[PDB]
RNA sequence: GCUCAACGGAUAAAAGGUACUCCGGGGAUAACAGGCUGAUACCGCCCAAGAGUUCAUAUCGACGGCGGUGUUUGGCACCU
RNA sequence: UCCUCCUAAAGAGUAACGGAGGAGCACGAAGGUUGGCUAAUCCUGGUCGGACAUCAGGAGGUUAGUGCAAUGGCAUAAGCC
RNA sequence: CCGACUUACCAACCCGAUGCAAACUGCGAAUACCGGAGAAUGUUAUCACGGGAGACACACGGCGGGUGCUAACGUCCGUCGUGAAGAGGGAAACAACCCAGACCGCCAGCUAAGGUCCCAAAGUCAUGGUUAAGUGGGAAACGAUGUGGGAAGGCCCAGAC
RNA sequence: GCCUGGCGGCCGUAGCGCGGUGGUCCCACCUGACCCCAUGCCGAACUCAGAAGUGAAACGCCGUAGCGCCGAUGGUAGUGUGGGGUCUCCCCAUGCGAGAGUAGGGAACUGCCAGGC
């Protein structure tokens, strides 16, 4: 799931991905899914972490998504050459940064959250870490 | 489909640099299609028609901000 | 006034256009080449252009 | 508001009179009164003035912001105009209309010798 | 008590701070709005030790520079995105 | 007085076939094969919701993830 | 073939069977000048006005508008009479 | 019934918090560019006119990008370097990478990159550590009481594991 | 010295909100309109002639930070040159160095002329 009800522009440009992340801190909830290392987190990727961290904690509590699939990757079909346009958009991705927090849960014990946030880590591509609510 | 179109132009902006001694008229800031980046108020009113700001007067360029709107003025001071 | 020796230490091969420009308002010629050239603040940025090449005595 | 209707009227012409290096003798209207200000083109310093509330002017005339007052201190501006040595100089309304007050002074200081 | 020993910052800027760092020290700010600011670095550990625990941002402290006792305050915390430790922290004179 | 719109406009005026073909060239450029790459393909591993009567891992393993090989269909056009 | 934006790296320029859209006109007023004026939208009372027709009041400030794409403009309005 | 809840599901406005944007900007560099002044340096390097060209198949590497799969010794631009059209030393062998630009001769010395056990010229050099796999001398997610260093934390001579 | 009006300079440390304050000096509302003139009706507005009334609205001044606005120091991001790990991104030397935040500032300042006390 997670693709943008309307987008301004159909495709955009591969870009690059950025120096650090925007977004460090544990806000909404008091246990996060911080990122460590670069890389793009597909939609699909992104609900089968939420559906793993959803059904470790058996629905209870409450879990924010930081992140969101905004950017369209598009992929030419097989066996057809190089040019004759951009090719078609097929899934959606957030870029992610070191320091990104991805995930967010309240309302559980830690040692939980931290068991759910192994099992969506484990579907994630890009390494991750635990994080706690700071107060500054 | 189909979408490689595009037009031309082949100068934007400003040729006058503050520094430049631009006598008569020469175009301040031609091609900026529009009054509003650029006013001309040191040497009278430039901008003719597609608001090519022009020296009116042998001088220096001189770029300020005047005015309650915060807007860019080209003026020319003589030397 | 006081003069200082500036002497090349590397080459200017596969320099930027603006570094073997610098070494020619210096008047580095060779890879050994040692000039006296009066102290100035704009000597002095020159060195500060290319100084990974130039030795300066003070 | 009605003062700030009036400067944005009067803006155009100031800003055209301001670019062109003019000498403006300017005017301002009231219910009660009439003045008059001849002023320099850098826009920061009054050469001449004529107001209908300056006592010499008001002592003549039956009612202060008159059509007669408004060509009395019309005359007055002009004639301190040509005594200061000053001359053709651009008129400026200030938002009002070219009638009544407003033309009679611009009407005696044509006829007092400022020429616009 | 909340006592932090604190030295005086020799050179400021990008290369210096990320020299401290390497060093395993880190930079720090006290400004009070009653006189110039004063630029130290602190012990990483030992400070990150005082961030551990809990009421580091409750109460008044106390940073010692060259023997003179401060009271101050911690306005904001600067930390590392990706990694436990911290960059910098700007002290209000309490 | 120009959809001289193939818009610096060959002429007022012009479509096709060639496996019956022919010449001058090209590995400047395709088919086979080699090369680079590995999307695809094939093989392997990480997590483990499940089903397997109870029991995740005897066996299979969803949602997802990371590689390996050169190995299919491809991409490129480097050799001829 | 021509125009607008991005690509395009804060001067100009800059390619692809790159990503998006338009033009082959219109107007004797929709030009000139002088004089005047200021929108979109929202909340309310009243004739089919109903959620939106027209009044009156308040909030708002250019979120409107530009003969037509887009960009840059525009209150001294280049927007409306 | 001129309605005493506004729903245990939601499409709008506003407020508070959190991100994203090549075709977003209430901000905003470094560089680059334009102009002026000044010194030093450069065989006027600069500009104009005239005689003669060639060339208009580029390649790779670094940086910034579009496209492709953040694939290609891929393709298309900006910019610099090298090759083209540049030998010599290094990377085993190697157009384009690193160092360096060969007028000629020398059985002279000093260095750059890169190296110093033998092939093969030069440290079996000095001091302090680390690693035990031949790592060095190819490869990720993930897994493990491998083994050093550091800052802390529990239980503990009222007897800790 | 105070207050008021006109024309500027500078353009949110300049404004908005809330509260208070001023009157046939000045300015606003205000009186009347056939006449100088105007409303696609409108003496709303624009004008003209001005016995009375109030400053209520507006406007000016003062206080208040509630919102706008300005805003350090330090750090971070970026980046020119040189060098280095690099598979897609960074690190070191050096030079420049934001934006957002933080402390804080902030209820503008000033020039010419005219009028009253």
């Amino acid at each position: 799931m997670l693709q943008p009800k309307r987008t301004k522009f159909r495709k955009m440009h591969k870009g690059r991905n950025r120096g650090l992340a925007q977004g460090t801190d544990v806000s909404f909830g008091s246990f996060g899914l911080k990122a460590v290392g670069r890389g793009r987190l597909t939609a699909r990727q992104i609900e089968a972490a939420r559906r793993a961290m959803t059904r470790a904690v058996k629905r209870q509590g409450k879990i924010w998504i930081r992140v969101f699939p905004d950017k369209p990757i598009t992929e030419k079909p097989l066996a057809v050459r190089m040019g004759k346009g951009k090719g078609n958009v097929e899934y959606w991705v957030a870029l992610i940064q070191p320091g990104k927090v991805l995930y967010e849960m309240d309302g559980v014990p830690e040692e939980l959250a931290r068991e759910a946030f192994k099992l969506a880590a484990a579907k994630l591509p890009i390494k991750t870490t635990f994080v706690t609510k700071t107060v500054m | 489909g189909g979408s490689t179109r595009n037009g031309r132009d082949s100068e934007a902006k400003r040729l006058g640099v503050k520094r430049f001694g631009g006598e008569s008229v020469l175009a301040g800031s031609i091609i900026v299609r529009q009054r509003g980046t650029k006013f001309h108020a040191g040497a009278n009113v430039g901008c003719g028609r597609d608001h090519t700001l022009f020296a009116k007067a042998d001088g220096k360029v001189k770029f300020e901000v005047k005015g309650p709107k915060n807007r860019k003025f080209i003026s020319i001071e003589a030397e | 006034a006081k003069t200082i020796k500036i002497t090349q230490t590397r080459s200017a091969i596969g320099r930027l256009p603006k570094h073997k420009a610098t070494l020619l308002g210096l008047g580095l010629r060779r890879i050994g080449h040692t000039v006296e050239r009066e102290d100035t603040p704009a000597i002095r940025g020159m060195i500060n252009a290319v100084s990974f090449m130039v030795k300066v005595e003070e | 508001d009605k003062k700030s209707a009036r400067i944005r009227r009067a803006t155009r012409a100031r800003r055209k009179l301001q670019e062109l290096g003019a000498t403006r003798l300017v005017v301002h209207r009231t219910p009660r009164h009439i003045y008059a200000q001849v002023i320099a083109p850098n826009g920061s310093e009054v050469l001449v003035a004529a107001s209908t509330v300056e006592k010499a002017i008001a002592e003549q005339l039956k009612y202060t912001g008159n059509k007669d007052a408004a060509a009395a201190v019309g005359k007055a501006v002009a004639e301190r105009a040509l005594e200061k040595g000053i001359k053709d100089v651009s008129f400026d309304r200030s938002g009002f209309q070219y009638h009544g007050r407003v033309q009679a002074l611009a009407d005696a200081a044509r006829e007092a010798g400022l020429q616009f | 008590m909340f006592t932090i020993n604190a030295e005086v910052r020799k050179e400021q800027g990008k290369g210096a701070s990320r020299r401290l760092r390497a060093a395993n020290k880190f930079p720090a700010i006290i400004y009070g709005g009653k006189e110039a600011p004063l630029a130290i670095e602190l012990d990483h550990d030992k400070v990150m030790n005082m961030q551990a625990k809990a009421e580091f941002y409750s109460e008044v402290l106390t940073i010692v520079v060259d023997g003179k006792e401060i009271k101050v305050k911690a306005q904001d915390v600067q930390r590392h995105p990706y990694k436990p430790k911290l960059q910098h922290i700007d002290f209000v004179r309490a």
